[PDB]
This record gives C-alpha cells, structure tokens and sequence, in this order.
C-alpha cells in the first residue's frame, strides 16, 4: 500500500545490512526532490529552434532524518551507528518501494547534521543530504529460456504414418510442419531485451585452461564484448561484477578467493554496456545472473 | 594507430600498427549536403606557403 | 469557451499519443509566463536614441502538475507514465487552444519534481518546467488552387457570331475580352502568402528514374530551393518532413520504408525557409501538404 524506503550497505552482497527508514528506529521523511533536471542544449537560429543532446542531471536528495529511541542513550547509539554504517561503505543503496515498482538509487553521503535541540527522551530531528551516483535502476534476476518440442499430429506433422509404408500429404495451409528437433534440450537462450548498464554474475567453469566466462552477441549474431578468463585449475565458481564503483572479478576454489584481473582477455572485453541480443556461456556448466538496468524517472 | 592481436593464430603477441588503409581500395568520390543546423564552423587553411603582398615596389642597385 | 492545453508525443505522426492537461487525470495549471522578453540593443548618444536588432527571447514555461487518482497506486502510475512519455520522444509539442486560435509550441523537458506531500488518495501537486524550442506556430493544411474559364457572352467575348461569316465589334470598354484558355485544367497554383519555416508533405510520384519532388519559386518566378529525388522504381509515396529536429526524407513502396536522403539533389535544396510565391510539383501525380508557420506572441 504505502511507500517503503530501505537503506542497504552492500546490495548484491553477503555483508549486506538493511535499515528501514520507513518502519525502523531511524526514519527518513520528506524527500526534497525525487524527480529530475535536464539540460537540452537548445540553440536558436533566426527564431527557429534546434535541439542538441539532453544531459539528464540528478539532484541531491535531502531527508528529514528522525530517530525513535526510548532513552538519550538509545538516540545517540542510533546516530553513532546509522551514520557510521553509511561511512564504512564508499556508497549506499537506497531502495524506493511502492505498489507498482521497486527501484534503487546509489547514494553517497553529502551532509549530515547533529544538534542539541532535543524533544522527549533525547529525540533527534536532523537533515541528511545525499549525492546521486545513479538514480533509479531495477535489480532483478536474469535466467535462460528453454525451447520445447511441438506435439506430433497425424496429417499435420512430417511422419510416415497410417497405411504401410507410411504417408504424408501436401495440403494447402495444413500441409506438413516439422514437430520439433532431435535433442532440442541443447538450445538455451539467455535473452537480453532492454539495454543493461551493470550486472553481477556467478559462473561455474567446466574445463580448466580453456578460456571460461561469458560473451555477448547482438541481434545479428556478432560478438561485441566478452568476459573471458584462462585459468590453470578448475575454479568452483567465478564471481564477476560489472559495477563501476566496486568492480569485482574473482575465482573461487574451496574457501580461497583468487584475483582474476590479469588472466582476463582485455581485447575481447570491449564494453560494459550490454545491448539487445543474447548471452553465450563459454566453457560453463551452470550460470547465475542478477541484472541491474537504469530508469531516469520512476 | 590501432592495437590488435597478431594475424596468425600461432603467434600469441598483441601488436601496435599504423593505418594508411581505407574501406575501399580504389577510393570513390561522394556528393553530400551540410545544413547550417549541424553547428558548422567555417575557417580558412593554407596548404602551400606563398607570399601575401600582391604588389611589389622593386628596387635595383646601380 | 475556456482554453485547452494538450501534450502530444509526436504531432504530424502516426505514433501520436495525446494527454489532456486541461480535462484528463493529469493536469497543467497556472502557466508561469506565456508572453515574451525582447532585447532591442538600444544605445543612446547625447540624448538621441539609436536602436539595433530585436532578439525576441522566449522564457521557460513552469506549470503546476496535478494528478487526480482514485488510489495511491493510480497517481504513482500517472507520474511514471506522463513523464516517461515526455522522455521517450526527444521533444513534445504542447497545443494551446482558445475560442480564437489553435497555436502550438515545441517543448523539451527542463525539470520535473516528485515530493511526498500527498493530498487525498495520494494526489500529486508538483512543478513541471519546460524549455522553449519554438514558441507559437500554426499547423495548417496547404492546398493548391484551381483556375476556371470565364463565361462566353455575345458581343463581349472574342467569337465570330451572328450573321455569316461572323462578327466581333471593337467597342470602348465592353469591346472584346477573351473567354478563357483551351485546357484551363493545366493551371494550378500552390500559393504561399506568408513565410513558412517547416512542412510535412506526402508526395505521390509519377514516373520512375525521372527526378520527383517539389520546387519553390519566388514572387518573380525564380527558384530558390527544391527537394527532389531520383529513385530507381516508382515509390507509392515519398514522406518528407522539413522539421529541423527530426528531418525525414523517406520513400514508401508497399509496407517497406526506404531512406531517400542520399538519392536527393543536394544542389537544388539551398534553403528550408520558404518565401512568398508559389510551389511546383516535379514528376508528381498527387501531393498532400501540412504547413507550420511561426507567431512570436499569441
Ligand atoms: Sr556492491
Ligand atoms: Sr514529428
């Protein structure tokens, strides 16, 4: 029903800590601006207007931060904790949630205030300002699609049936349509329908010493970018994150984490921005993907 | 200038080369129009160095 | 009676979507300024005044965006829709309608605000700022004019009538006036009375491989500009848009759309600004024109 505001320390991460700024002890109220500003570069010649390129600028969000402690001791511990947690991580993920959407915005601490104007039991009413890194993006699970064989029908499918030695008739419209393909279970499409800005993938390699990872193809079947690594031994899984702020590439074997940056193919990895097409798994047994795609206004 | 891996699959080296090649070996001439809307900047260059005072008061020593 | 404001995703186009900001669920209220600022470059020497050139400057219109929705879900769905619809197209045309006129302005989204000060059933009350591309222009239908032969009158017209072998008399004032011209159906004039700045013509070609398009003549019968194309096959129609922001020169054959820009004669097309005179049809059987002409204050 009503709007929800979560504050994540490290979304997509094992060390995530969530703060409910809508329900918890530390609450965010009255956001300054959730909209957007744009500079269109409109230059005019003799009354006629020509438009350049729109640079969508995101403005600082200022919240009326309130604390709901039972004692002066509680309210101080809430300020000493909440503010330091935002400081411990280089950037914090604010989640906007409503009946229709669940968008996220990466914030950086711009300004926080601490004053001695208290209410009852040492209550806090202060203003917290954040700088925008990326405003509104959808963090969602990405999975492959499977292809299934169509059912076999007499007279419709290509089969030699009925009276021996079989018969298939050429009709007009109904004629003969192939049922499916022998072992259609080989076909798997990792479909990319909209332009994705950043992602977090878990790749399980099959063969050691063979470049392992993922390549990206466009609508015409041409490769533009690839995240490929040539390791010495079979890693249990390869944890790859495309996020610019905390780029992570690593090979996991048991409880040991290995840096895969120097082993990576630098020429194949042409871009971070994924376009409309499909993803192929190079020397992988299994793959788990979480895709984050931007939205300017929501 | 372009950085690209060696042509032969046997050679594993990454190499740097200079390009003096085009999409067409036998270059063809194109005919197009440039509108004022494309924020056009017109300025005059000089390919060959030749002198700028068109009139000459020439003196010959006696 | 009362005025009407209507936001258009793409005017002059098949993929148009119109939002009524006067009667619909999302409304525009109290426009900031609909007038104009002028800078005349006036310099005064010894009490005497000298005036330069007037640069008519158009100011940003700031509206009062207000949604009316049955539920919080409804109004959040209205803000996400209306704004994305403005963002989806590079520019949006706002229609200004009153008892006397129907002008249009090309706008670009400058700033939109989203706050948590909700009224009843979660209703938005925000400020939507727009940048001026072109302020006030008339989008009207341009058609050719036909010429008809004058009636034949005995004694007045040049004919050898009455008593054989005919007779025509030279009188003073009434004398002999030619009735018309043999095949008066050949004469057609696409009259241009005021300076126009852009247009959306639908040209239907006659002969293939023969340059097809339009040419413009001034008051003395001299060509100043011409949009003409030399195609290999007869196009069903050539859809041309002279608008600077989304210039389109495409030919259509069946359900297939072809870009005709490289086939066009670049020498003849000297200007976009059409002057007072007439327009001719080169190798065209039929033509449909929509002319847009600017007005500074309305
Ligand atoms: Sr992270
Ligand atoms: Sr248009």
């Amino acid at each position: 029903g009503v709007r929800q505001y979560k504050i994540h320390t490290n979304l997509d991460g094992t060390d995530d800590k969530v703060w409910d700024v809508t329900n918890g002890k530390v609450r965010f109220y009255q956001p300054s601006n959730l909209g957007l500003q744009s500079t269109n570069n409109i230059w005019q010649s003799n009354g006629i207007g020509v438009m350049g390129t729109r640079s969508i600028t995101q403005p600082q969000i200022e919240f009326k931060l309130e604390t709901f402690g039972e004692s002066l001791e509680e309210n101080y511990q809430l300020m000493k904790d909440f503010v330091n947690d935002i400081l411990s991580k280089k950037f914090v993920t604010l989640e906007y949630q409503t009946e229709i959407f669940q968008v996220y915005a990466d914030l950086a601490l711009a300004d926080v205030t601490k004053t001695e104007g208290y209410g009852k039991n040492g209550t806090f009413s202060e203003k917290i300002t954040f700088d925008i890194i990326t405003k509104w993006y959808t963090y969602e699970n990405l999975t492959f699609d499977k292809i299934q064989n169509g059912k076999v029908i007499a007279g419709m499918s290509k089969i030699y049936g009925g009276t021996a030695p079989g018969n298939y008739k050429y009709i007009k419209g109904t004629s003969y349509t192939y049922y499916g393909e022998s072992d259609i279970d080989r076909l798997s499409r990792w479909d990319i329908k909209e332009e994705i800005f950043s992602f977090m993938g878990i790749l399980y390699p099959k063969l050691p010493k063979t470049p392992a990872g993922v390549r990206f193809l466009d609508d015409i079947g041409n490769e533009y970018t690839a995240i490929v690594f040539k390791t010495e031994q079979v890693q249990d899984y390869i944890l790859i994150n495309t996020d610019v702020n905390d780029e992570t590439y690593q090979g996991w074997k048991g409880t040991t984490a290995l840096n895969l940056f120097p082993v990576m193919d630098f020429e194949r990895y042409r871009t971070r921005i994924i376009e409309k097409g499909q993803m192929e798994l190079i020397n992988l047994s299994k793959a788990e993907f979480k895709i984050k795609r931007k939205a300017d206004f929501v | 200038t372009t950085i690209q891996h060696a042509p032969s699959e046997t050679d594993p080296r990454n190499l740097l080369f200079i390009n003096f090649a085009s999409r067409n070996w036998n270059r063809k001439r194109i005919t197009t129009r440039v509108d004022i809307k494309q924020s056009v900047t017109m300025d005059t260059e000089t390919i060959v160095d030749r002198s700028a005072y068109n009139f000459a008061v020439v003196f010959v020593k006696n």
